[PDB]
């Protein structure tokens, strides 16, 4: 639960997926 | 059409 | 998944496939909440109108996969169920309200590069994020169209839609826990989930604190990616205190 949502291979190595970006966009 | 999974999973 | 791309290695670590032990079959998607414990839909597991009632001995639950087909070595682990728990005003007579349930798992799994958890909603989450036009993420392995099976997991981002729009878009009743997303007819993009994809999840990352968040589950649609139609999904949130107490209860 601590670590819950930080996917090892993106988060936790300050890596983005591909279209992640398309999301934040969205939070207007 | 799935690839078989092992045995020691369906005991 | 309708007019989604192949998954990102490592880009749904959380996701979890139901597999049928005889004849060996897809079921479902569902979802990691913890070492030991998987949510999906109560359709999953229950729907007498299509003589469906599942006990634990029938299902396997695959973690960390990306191949639909294959049998991923030394990457998915394939786990036992201990218990299956559906919620209790489940309502497979009408219209899939409160399409939820847990299963437990004989055995904690261990986590991987490919194989961890997502968080459920707190109440502001859920109050900051479920807001129409926001986006969030659905992934499965279910049909590419309505009428044709994908090779690898599937991800499509969809904008959360006003209710009223929703309800306008069906004649099914819809009750507050449920949510309905995608795009409409003048927006241009497209995409859905579609039959197969049932019991996955819908994320959405927080720009607060960067992490993955299960605000949805894949419950229903009519038809998949049509125009003036929407995908619907159990509203997470809503029904975190069923959750709870089953998790605090066993
Ligand atoms: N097409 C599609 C399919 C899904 C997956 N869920 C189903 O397949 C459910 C399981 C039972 C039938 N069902 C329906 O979605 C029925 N087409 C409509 C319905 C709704 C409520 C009660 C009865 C019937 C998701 C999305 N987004 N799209
Ligand atoms: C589903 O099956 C279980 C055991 O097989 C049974 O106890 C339950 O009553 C069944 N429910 C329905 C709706 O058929
Ligand atoms: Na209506
Ligand atoms: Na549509």
């Amino acid at each position: 639960e601590a670590d819950c949502g930080l996917r090892p291979l993106f988060e936790k190595k300050s890596l983005e997926d591909k279209t992640e970006r398309e999301l934040l966009e969205s939070y207007i | 059409d799935f690839e078989e999974i092992p045995e020691e999973y369906l005991q | 998944i309708v007019e989604g791309s192949d998954a990102e290695i490592g880009m749904s670590p959380w996701q979890v496939m139901l597999f049928r032990k005889s004849p060996q079959e897809l079921l479902c998607g569902a979802s990691l909440i913890s070492d030991r414990w998987v949510l999906t839909a109560a359709h999953c597991l229950l729907y007498p109108p299509w003589d469906k009632n599942f006990t634990e001995n029938d299902l396997l639950v695959r973690i960390g996969k990306h191949s639909r087909t294959r049998y991923e070595r030394n990457i998915e682990k394939i786990s036992m169920l201990e218990k299956i728990y559906i919620h209790p005003r489940y309502n497979w007579r009408e219209n899939l309200d409160r399409d939820i349930a847990l299963m437990k798992l004989k055995k904690p799994v261990a986590f991987s590069d490919y194989i961890h958890p997502v968080c459920l909603p707190d109440r502001e989450t859920a109050a900051s994020l479920l807001q129409a036009g926001y986006k969030g993420r659905v992934t499965g392995w279910g049909n590419l169209k309505e009428t044709g099976q994908p090779s690898v997991l599937q991800v499509v981002n969809l904008p959360i839609v006003e209710r009223p729009v929703c309800k306008d878009s069906t004649r099914i009743r819809i009750t507050d826990n449920m949510f309905c997303a995608g795009y409409k007819p003048d927006e241009g993009k497209r995409g859905d989930a579609c039959e197969g994809d049932s019991g996955g999840p819908f994320v959405m990352k927080s720009p607060f604190n960067n992490r993955w968040y299960q605000m949805g589950i894949v419950s229903w649609g009519e038809g998949c990616d049509r125009d003036g139609k929407y995908g619907f999904y159990t509203h997470v949130f809503r029904l975190k205190k069923w959750i709870q107490k089953v998790i605090d209860q066993f």
